[PDB]
């Protein structure tokens, strides 16, 4: 759902 | 009364993270330089807001205890504060001291950027009410942190974990309000009171963007996730 947000968060 | 060594360490660390943002002068120089079309301004907005989200995620990750929180609550806090944080940041830049006539020209250029008349008055009313507080850079940095770590945000599973991270930031801001404005003991509550007017912008951000005088409202995949447009 919030793929990019999750990606930027888990980096 | 006075900040403790731990609070002073916290304040300096929040300030370093907050200073990693796009320079306010860069933003205002561009708007004041030349008038752009509603299509040109929509694109400037789209680029500025995408970069802001990126900077906001980095600022948030550095907030003490944030990375120890449940991953889904982390996403819920970010989604819940992104729009508010951009309007608070826009409010900061709008109230920065400029040479004679510049602020009136800045307001006039924003008033004619493409946004609908319906949203111009609630927006400038919020900005001017922010300006009346005569906030310091530290007060803006702490208030942004406080806005992000809001326990009463929707979809949050563990509110008390968020509460514990927001409480030390609220105490630091309270101490600063007493030091910076000793004549006005209401200042802290006045500052907190502005957060409720910030929350109203979440209800009508999507409309505010779709009502922009442009033929096509093209956003970035990151803005589509954060804004729900
Ligand atoms: O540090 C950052 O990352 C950052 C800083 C500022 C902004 N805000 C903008 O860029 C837009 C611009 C967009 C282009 C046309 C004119 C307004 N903007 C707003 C504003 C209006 C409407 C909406 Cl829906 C959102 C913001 N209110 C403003 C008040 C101002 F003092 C200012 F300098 C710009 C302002 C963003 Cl995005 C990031």
């Amino acid at each position: 759902d919030h793929q990019l947000l999750r990606y930027l968060l888990d980096k | 009364m006075e900040l403790t060594p731990d609070q002073q360490t916290l304040l300096h660390f929040i300030m370093d993270s907050y200073n990693k943002q796009r320079m306010p002068q860069e933003i205002t120089n561009k708007i004041l330089k030349e008038a752009f079309s509603a299509e040109e301004n929509f694109l400037i907005l789209t680029e500025m807001a995408t970069n802001h989200v990126q900077v906001l995620v980095e600022f948030t990750k550095k907030l003490p205890g944030f990375q120890t929180l449940d991953h889904e609550d982390q996403i819920a806090l970010l989604k819940g504060s992104a729009v508010e944080a951009m309007f608070l940041r826009s409010a900061e830049i709008f109230n920065k001291k400029l040479p004679s006539g510049h602020s009136d020209l800045l307001e006039a250029r924003i008033r004619n950027s493409g946004i609908s008349d319906e949203y111009i008055t609630p927006m400038f009313s919020f900005y001017k009410s922010i300006g009346e507080l005569k906030m310091t850079q530290e007060e803006y940095a702490l208030l942004t942190a406080i806005v992000i770590l809001s326990p009463d945000r929707q979809y949050i599973k563990d509110r008390e974990a968020v509460e514990k991270l927001q409480e030390p930031l609220l105490d630091v801001l309270q101490k600063l309000c007493k030091i910076h404005q000793p004549e006005n003991p209401q200042h802290f509550a006045c500052l907190l009171g502005r957060l409720t007017e910030l929350r109203t912008f979440n209800h009508h951000h999507a409309e505010m963007l779709m009502s922009w005088r442009v033929n096509d409202h093209k956003f970035t995949p990151l803005l589509c996730e954060i804004w729900d447009v």
